[PDB]
């Protein structure tokens, strides 16, 4: 609008008109996976802050030689996110969520959760207040995103044959004959002429005496607590890209818990290899 | 074009199986449990059905 607004514009007097020369609490996550049931333990646990007792006898109470808060979480959520998608997770124990809490304390809640490559994206949410005084109460609505970040089957050396129990947990009276069947998955080129033993041998020791007896009684208990009344056994074959049932039958002598039992061990007659498949079982005889 | 969000099956596991591996002994009948799980966290499927399906 130039010229509307030149043509406005406030003509000075005399002269012509044209010249042409010129954080009460505080919390964490301590989660743990747990690949024997393939799923991960996601515990937060949230105690009173050192500030909240700094603020115990400045404001809330300073006459007070010892005063305690009073808290009441009215909600303690734990939601998983996926985008937009946002769904609760229970936990484990039921937890009483009207939850009343002093000073000096600590809440720990476990949420199980399946199990690769994906990570989870979970929201901890804690509504509380508060309370000084039965009337009056001070609300707080924290809550703050995160993402969950952090042996049974057995494989053979060389090769590509795989072994597993099919029950590798098992609980039995102390001398009532049992049976474990050994699955023996072969996929590698050709069938195997393995064998299966048992040696109730104690293995020779190699050090203090507290440490030495100690292991000279694990190899005892090891050679002499349990025997396999199919010893040497010959599994007749198994053809490449195939499964065998390697049934087994044991029987024990002597009471207790053989975690990951030695001794048993079945030897691959093809390239004399020693591949331990005692360690898929966990035998414990009353 | 753009549809609604479609949820996911992953598998979670099979009762007595290794590996989706197994024997019979040619006329024993056998039975085990399929886990599966619905990975989404807003779609809920309302239909399943199972074909099964073999080598011959």
């Amino acid at each position: 609008t130039l010229d509307k607004y030149s043509s406005e514009e406030i003509l000075p007097s005399f002269e012509p008109v044209y010249s042409w020369s010129s954080s009460l609490l505080n919390m964490r996550l301590r989660n743990i996976s747990l690949k024997s049931e393939h799923c991960i333990l996601s515990s937060l646990d949230f105690q009173t802050s050192k500030a909240s007792e700094q603020l115990t006898k400045k404001f809330i109470y300073p006459q007070e030689h010892n005063s305690f808060l009073k808290l009441n979480f009215q909600e303690i959520s734990y939601k998983l996110i996926d985008g937009t998608s946002q769904i609760e997770l229970d936990p484990i124990c039921p937890l009483k969520v009207p939850l009343t809490a002093f000073s000096y304390d600590s809440i720990s809640a476990t949420f199980k959760l399946v199990l690769s490559t994906q990570p989870h994206r979970v929201k901890i949410t804690l509504a509380y207040e508060l309370e000084l005084h039965p009337n009056l109460k001070l609300p707080v609505r924290t809550s703050w995103e995160t993402e969950v970040t952090l042996t049974s089957l057995v494989n053979s050396k060389l090769s590509n044959v795989k072994f597993k129990f099919i029950n590798s947990n098992i609980k039995v009276i102390k001398g009532e004959k049992f049976t474990m069947r050994l699955q023996i998955i072969n996929s590698s080129s050709s069938p195997l002429d393995l064998v299966v033993y048992y040696n109730n041998t104690i293995n020779p020791i190699p050090l203090t005496l507290e440490n030495q007896y100690q292991l000279h009684n694990k190899y005892r208990k090891i050679a002499e607590g349990i025997i396999l009344l199919s010893n040497d056994y010959k599994i007749p074959v198994v053809p490449p890209r195939e499964t065998y049932f390697a049934d087994l039958r044991f029987i024990g002598i002597m009471s207790g818990y053989y975690g990951t039992l030695s001794g048993l061990k079945v030897l691959d007659l093809n390239t004399n290899e020693l591949i331990e498949v005692g360690n898929g079982a966990s035998v414990l005889i009353q | 074009k753009i549809l609604p969000e479609q949820p996911q099956l992953e598998l979670l596991s099979t009762s007595k199986m290794t590996r989706n591996s197994w024997m019979m002994l040619d006329g024993t009948k056998t039975d085990f449990h399929i886990t599966v799980r619905n990975k989404s966290l807003s779609c809920a499927i309302n239909h399943i059905k199972i074909i099964p399906m073999n080598n011959i």
